[PDB]
RNA sequence: AAUCCCCCGUGCCCAUAGCGGCGUGGAACCACCCGUUCCCAUUCCGAACACGGAAGUGAAACGCGCCAGCGCCGAUGGUACUGGGCGGGCGACCGCCUGGGAGAGUAGGUCGGUGCGGGGGAU
RNA sequence: GCUGACUGGGGCCUGUAGAGCACUGAUAGGGCUAGGGGGCCCACCAGCCUACCAAACCCUGUCAAACUCCGAAGGGUCCCA
RNA sequence: UCGCCUCCUAAAAGGUAACGGAGGCGCCCAAAGGUCCCCUCAGGCGGGACGGAAAUCCGCCGGAGAGCGCAAGGGUAGAAG
């Protein structure tokens, strides 16, 4: 086969599928313990830490807020930037209520999502 | 590390497959895991040629549920040795297969670096 | 086209009258009788389009 | 150097019917040989006789091995007349590629077979060459 | 700078098109007369392609 | 009223694929690269494929059209250097 | 023994009377040299299975030899060798032979005889230590009867570069058993 | 704050990263974990996808490190093929002169390297 | 009106000749093996052995325009001369 | 025997006859259509029901060799599936 296809679980693919484009892949990365995104925008982009449930420590609000706010949080760190409107990432996860958070989170943000 | 080798639950399935309706019925009220699984061939040995029929039965049963069963029939089983076969698993009854499970068992369903299974933890 | 009095006989639609019609080739083979889909008639937009003729 | 039509479509995947490949015998030192140097596409027939001749003279030891076997076919008459040629099919051969490994007559030491060898060559089809391997022959 | 004499010889008459081109190309009209270029690969191509053509000399 | 057996002969007809503006050329939004037509183009040039490395074309505006599973249904971007402020 | 030259000039020395082999060991190769006359003589006594060597401005005069060539072209006269020297406690790639004498057994009194894909091994036992001719026979020899790698029986230096059960040596009828 | 260890998401380089063999790590990390009213969810169980949390643990998927058995890569010189130019056989074809010059064949090589960020860890 | 065959350079294509085996189909000596044998307890025995046929996997070996993990010789085309 | 689809032949762009090689088509599929959601093959190995080729399930191994309506070639699981 090829790498990624002996191996599977993955689809990064479909993140290709974004990555056609419509900005950034404000790519929401989940292991539970915690949520951590990024924003890949085409180009050999790069990032901004705009969202991640230690760059202002792990509070003890389990997901429901925690995504919630971290993600308006990263919306905003991230206008501040200067974006506009991003694209949906899901860095994996059938958009989990989980995702569905940092999703909102980009949503309130103002992150146009 | 005795803390590694020494056991743990990992898949019991128990089923049937008649050439053919609710037997498997039966089955549903016995255990909690429906198994509708197409059965197969193209002769007649048991007039049995269609080949495609829905006539494959098996119910899966691992950990949990598999406890309900291994305790509440395993005592209308009778034999204990022989039907025990070497992959550390056995069968017996109108159906019964299980999996012994010593801990490098697991590495074997990865898609990657899938270990071959050393036959010396198994 | 070919008339074929064989599982491929031609139809068209109409738009609930949006007027007139559109172009399609189709099998008895499944569904008689049967034969709905949505179009957009000069008549203004869209429309309930029953395809048997 | 024209050849057959598709092999598995004109005449292709046979037995080339044949009378395989070693008679003769053993051995670690002395290679005894035969090879060729001519370019043809060697004569089925002609060659499994020719070889099996050179059995013929011998019976044992002294391999008589033999690399060669013919895999393709010509072709000519069955139809009209000359002009439309639709394919009858005869000669399965192999290219013999201008020199190489023929047959081997190997052994320590059996000059019996050697000349027998001999034999299978005066024989063959063409001129072919007459030799020594690796060391020798003894 | 090296300059390049060529004289030529063995008639195109027959011999490639292109070939043939090498020579209006090099600039090469009647026989057995010479011409010279700058050692300039371009040029010294062309010709030492045609090469057999005629002869190469090392002058200026 | 009819056809025989036992005569294969039978001749075949013409095609027309390609490789059309080949790589590195004067980049034009039109018929990118060629061997599978209901094509779906892509961006600026292609280089993923069943033997590994990839193709720059140094033109682009657009973009052009690919070959199903051959080429390389680009997308790893090359707008190429004359893209820049006039 | 000698061999010499090593500049950059094939053709012609692939001319006359010196064949062109590179001088190759483990780090360095430098140009052809030694001539077609001499590797008569001595790749004649054994190449890749016995082994000497130069003496090229004296200059490490060591051993190992020839480890790639081919008597090649069409004639079947050879052009163009591969040498290679082992100065270190380290030779691995060791191909030498083994014999035997011919027991009577299938032969002698059946006419039975054998096929001995083997006759030369390819191992590795005590570097720059390796018998100029191994033997190795456990007689035995008739019906339907055949040995090889494993039981093979391997004397000191202990390698075995190649594998088990395979082609050792057997017994086949020259005619018939 | 804008120096190196480290893990974490993670990106380019399509096996000099794969295999597997031993090993190391949990504080920190991560997973495994616990449990299942409600989100959402299995054509069958929330095994996977799941929501809500300690304790338990590094076993398992996991990260560096060691191992060449397989595996991958891979040269020098080196042969065939040949661009071109001219000679020898009625011959299939032989040869030479001038740039190009694969694989395979022994060396020998490798068990990633490298992007950006986030967590720490170095007053 | 320097834009042309051609030559130098530089990308970027083809993938015959070659060559090779893991894709496929050949194929030969061979070994492991199980299908047929085949001789032995007569033999539902499915137990026994073994010198003939074999599939398959292995080692040694080979051929291919409609095979190719390999890969030129060269031709192509845009541009720079 | 006359039209079209694939392969070789085309000497490596693209492209050539031949009464040269082989072989398919004058259909279909209202859902193999659109898109969103999830699945990861054949095959081999080992172990059990009705099963002693040839399934059904379970546990390993896997440049995908299965697969795609129909023919060849291309593709390619990231999937067309």
């Amino acid at each position: 086969p090829m790498r990624r296809r002996r191996e599977a679980r993955t689809d990064y693919h479909q993140r290709l599928r974004l990555l056609k484009s419509g900005k950034p892949r404000l790519v929401a990365r989940k292991s539970n313990k915690h949520v951590r995104a990024q924003l890949v925008t085409p180009n050999g982009d790069d990032t901004l830490a705009s969202a991640h449930s230690s760059d202002l420590a792990e509070y003890g609000w389990e997901p429901t807020g925690s995504a919630y706010l971290t993600g308006l949080l990263a919306g905003l760190r991230a206008q501040e930037a200067g974006v506009e409107e991003a694209v949906l990432d899901i860095g994996l996860n059938s958009p989990t209520p989980k995702v569905f958070a940092i999703q909102e989170g980009a949503i309130d943000a103002g992150l146009d999502i | 590390f005795h803390e590694m080798r020494e056991p743990r639950i990992e898949k019991v399935v128990v089923h049937m497959g008649i050439g053919h309706a609710n037997a498997e019925d039966i089955l549903g009220e016995i255990t909690g895991q429906m198994p509708v699984r197409t059965k197969a061939k193209r002769t007649v040995g048991e007039f049995d040629i269609r080949e495609g029929d829905p006539i494959g039965a098996k119910v899966t049963l691992r950990d949990e549920m598999a406890e309900e069963f291994l305790q509440t029939a395993l005592p209308l089983a009778e034999l204990a040795t022989s039907q025990f076969d070497d992959t550390g698993n056995f069968s017996f009854g109108l159906d019964v297969t299980v999996n012994l499970v010593r801990p490098g068992y697991r590495v074997a369903k990865r898609d990657k670096a899938s270990r071959s299974i050393p036959t010396k933890h198994r | 086209a070919k008339d074929g009095p064989r599982i491929i006989v031609k139809m068209e639609s109409s738009a609930g009258t949006g007027f007139y019609y559109t172009t399609t080739k189709n099998r008895r083979n499944t569904q008689a009788k049967l034969e709905l889909k949505k179009y957009d008639p000069v008549a203004k937009k869209h429309v309930v389009f029953r395809e048997k003729k | 150097s024209i050849k057959p039509t598709r092999r598995e479509y004109i005449s292709g995947i046979p037995g080339k019917g044949i009378a395989q490949f070693k008679m003769g015998n053993n051995t670690y030192p002395a290679q005894v040989e035969n090879v060729v140097e001519k370019p043809v596409q060697i004569r089925h027939n002609a060659l499994e006789a020719a070889r099996n001749a050179a059995n013929r003279f011998v019976q044992n030891s002294g391999k008589f091995r033999i690399r060669k076997f013919p895999f393709h076919v010509i072709r000519e008459q069955d139809g009209d007349g000359m002009r439309a040629p639709f394919g009858k099919s005869v000669g399965t051969a192999a290219r013999s590629h201008g020199a190489n490994h023929d047959f081997i007559a190997w052994v320590n030491p059996d000059p019996a077979v050697e000349f027998a060898w001999r034999r299978a060559y005066m024989k063959v089809t063409p001129t072919v060459n007459i030799d020594s391997s690796p060391a020798g022959n003894a | 700078m090296p300059r390049l004499k060529v004289k030529l010889v063995k008639s195109p008459i027959g011999y490639p098109k292109d070939q043939k081109a090498a020579l209006k190309a090099l600039g090469l009209r009647r026989l057995q007369q010479e011409r010279v270029l700058e050692d300039t690969p371009a040029i010294r191509g062309n010709v030492e392609k045609v090469a057999h053509l005629v002869r190469v000399e090392v002058v200026e | 009223a009819h056809k025989k057996g036992v005569g294969s002969s039978k001749n075949g007809r013409d095609s027309n694929p390609k490789y059309l503006g080949v790589k590195k050329f004067g980049g034009e939004v039109v018929k990118a690269g060629n061997i599978l037509v209901r094509q779906r183009g892509t961006k600026f040039k292609a280089g993923q494929g069943v033997g590994m490395g990839r193709d720059h074309t140094l033109f682009a505006l657009s973009d052009g059209k690919v070959v199903f599973i051959n080429k390389g249904k680009g997308a790893r971007f090359i707008s190429i250097e004359a893209a820049q402020t006039e | 023994m000698e061999l010499t030259a090593k500049p950059r000039t094939p053709k012609q020395k692939l001319d006359e009377s010196m064949i062109a082999a590179v001088a190759y060991n483990k780090e360095n190769n430098v140009s052809f040299a030694l001539d077609r006359k001499a590797f008569d003589r001595a790749f004649r006594q054994q190449s890749t299975t016995g082994l000497f060597d130069i003496t090229v401005e004296g200059g490490e005069t060591f051993p190992a030899l020839v480890k790639a060539v081919q008597m090649d072209k069409r004639k079947r006269a050879p052009i163009h060798v591969d040498f290679y020297m082992v100065t270190y406690g380290e030779p691995v790639e060791v191909s030498v032979p083994v014999h035997t004498t011919g027991r009577s057994q299938g032969e002698v009194q059946g006419g039975l005889v054998d096929i001995v894909v083997h006759n030369l091994q390819i191992v590795a036992p005590g570097p720059r230590r390796i018998p100029q001719e191994l033997v190795v026979d456990v007689t035995k020899m008739n019906i339907g009867d055949h040995i090889t790698a494993g039981d093979i029986k391997l004397p000191e230096g202990c390698t075995l570069a190649a594998d088990p059960e395979l082609t050792v040596v057997s017994v086949l009828p020259p005619r018939l058993t």
